[PDB]
């Protein structure tokens, strides 16, 4: 109703750092998820996302970098930050949104364009493991890995089995629990080819969000999770747009 | 005893009693509500023993139920309930309300120890039409019906029962949503100035039994299974 205080995981679930402490100029980042009051980032009513009393500002050394600054010392544009379902975080006046060019630890984190990445993809929340669902979708049928975890269509549920297990990382990517490392890709969507599992390179191909109306969206193409026709046991899933079919609708059972 | 047919059930209940959304997720109707439109009927048939439910459309709450020429009203019924629900039957009071710490007492059981799924609900009509020791058939009932409408989690758990044809009672992860209905909510409404978090942890259990303390709404646990969502602000 006022001033609420979380935290904001990202890339392979590391969390948004503040260097050391400091204060004014300190740039943000990648550090391993911990409870260090200098993890902790105070979202406002006002926009601005203030750490250690200062606020999240953009810098331009000459390119653009997330760093903490005096509220009052900034210039508003520079201190209103924008958070959406997508799982962005944008500077409306700047156009340019927050991104981890590599997933590494003390790794800068830097300001970029909207490329709709998987390396530009947060998650504001306490909770910041990876949320390991049961991905349930077309005639009650679940999302398993076909052959060797490099192709997936439906299967029926076995209720137990790893392979129909997925875990949902802070950095929007659908992976396997099995193996953390490859995630659900997508392909040259230009004519229905197929979505399988590649290393998590983390191209705006790899970054998938649950809506509300029931489906599984990719920011980057605003295309939804669908399958070929019916075919579930044997065959693949392709990214087609809203048409609203019923075949279109997943639901992520915990 | 289709999951269509069930589907398209409470897919008529979430869009029925609901006004403009907030983050996506629809909200009940306020105080708007005139008592002449405060109260929505559901009906229930199974070997042709029907019930009717007389649930309040602000907050989704059973104010009574018909059983051919008799009326049960739970005790929480206000007055004004009586006068135009089903008058022109014998009316009658229940010793508790539509609180599960009340129909918990009753029963001297609870949702953790009630079995759900079509082989529940079809015995569940029965003791309903019959009579007296019905305060589980509200379990396996309001559970069934309402608890399912504002949570996709609870209706895919009522879902895939019907689907692996089996039976099975309700976990930690439907009870902690269950019961934090009335919380999420407020903490959703209450949480536009901080952008997507509350100001607490809300824990709610995963299928394996997995404490979760939820912060935002940038979560699927909400997102995603929120359906229906009570009227609260901040």
């Amino acid at each position: 109703c006022a001033a609420a205080t979380v935290r904001i995981a990202g890339r392979d679930g590391f969390c948004a750092d503040v260097n050391g402490e400091g204060q004014n100029g300190a740039a943000i980042i990648l550090k391993k998820c911990a409870e260090n009051d200098n993890q902790l980032w105070t979202l406002k009513r006002e926009a601005t996302i203030r750490s250690n009393g200062g606020c999240l500002t953009t810098a331009a050394a000459e390119q653009a970098k997330a760093g903490i600054y005096d509220c009052t010392q900034a210039t508003a544009e520079l201190s209103a930050w924008e958070i959406a379902d997508n799982g962005t975080i944008i500077n409306p006046a700047s156009s340019l949104v927050l991104s981890s060019g590599a997933a590494n630890s003390l790794l800068d984190l830097g300001v970029q364009t909207n490329s709709y990445a998987s390396a530009q993809g947060w998650r504001t929340g306490n909770e910041t493991s990876a949320s390991v669902t049961q991905i349930s979708g077309s005639a009650q049928l679940c999302m398993q890995a076909g052959n060797g975890p490099a192709n997936l269509w439906m299967s029926e549920c076995r209720a137990g089995k790893a392979e129909q297990q997925w875990a949902l990382l802070t950095d929007k990517s659908i992976r396997s629990e099995t193996n953390s490392d490859n995630c659900l890709t997508s392909a040259a969507d230009a004519g229905p080819k197929t979505i399988l599992l590649a290393l998590c390179s983390g191209p705006a191909s790899q970054r998938w969000v649950f809506d509300d109306d029931g489906s599984i969206l990719s920011l980057y193409d605003d295309k939804q999770m669908d399958s070929e026709g019916a075919a579930a046991a044997a065959k693949q899933i392709i990214l087609w747009w809203n048409a609203a079919e019923p075949n279109q609708i997943w639901l992520a059972l915990f | 005893s289709t999951d269509a047919s069930y589907n398209a059930d409470i897919k008529e209940e979430r869009d029925a009693a609901e006004g403009p959304m907030a983050h996506g997720i629809p909200a009940l109707n306020a105080g708007a509500l005139d008592e002449a439109r405060a109260y929505a009927t559901v009906d229930s048939a199974n070997t042709d023993e029907e019930v009717s439910v007389a649930v309040d459309v602000t907050n989704l709450a059973v104010v009574a139920y018909r059983a051919g020429s008799n009326s049960y009203f739970h005790a929480a019924a206000p007055g004004s309930s009586l006068s135009h629900l089903f008058s022109r039957s014998s009316q009658h009071t229940l010793g508790f309300d539509n609180t599960y710490g009340d129909m918990a007492q009753a029963a001297g059981s609870n949702r953790k120890a009630i079995p759900l799924g079509a082989a529940a609900l079809e015995s569940g009509i029965a003791s309903l039409n019959s009579k007296n020791p019905l305060a589980r058939t509200l379990m396996v009932i309001i559970q069934m019906l309402v608890e399912a409408a504002r949570f996709r989690y609870i209706q895919n758990n009522v879902d895939v029962s019907i689907e692996t044809q089996s039976a099975f009672a309700a976990d930690a992860a439907m009870i902690s949503l269950e019961n934090n209905w009335a919380n999420l909510s407020a903490l959703v409404q209450g949480s536009s100035g901080g952008q997507g978090t509350f100001a607490s942890s809300a824990t709610l259990q995963n299928a394996e039994d997995e404490p979760i303390i939820v912060d935002a709404v940038y979560h699927p646990t909400v997102a995603a299974v929120l359906a229906l969502m009570l009227r609260k602000a901040c």
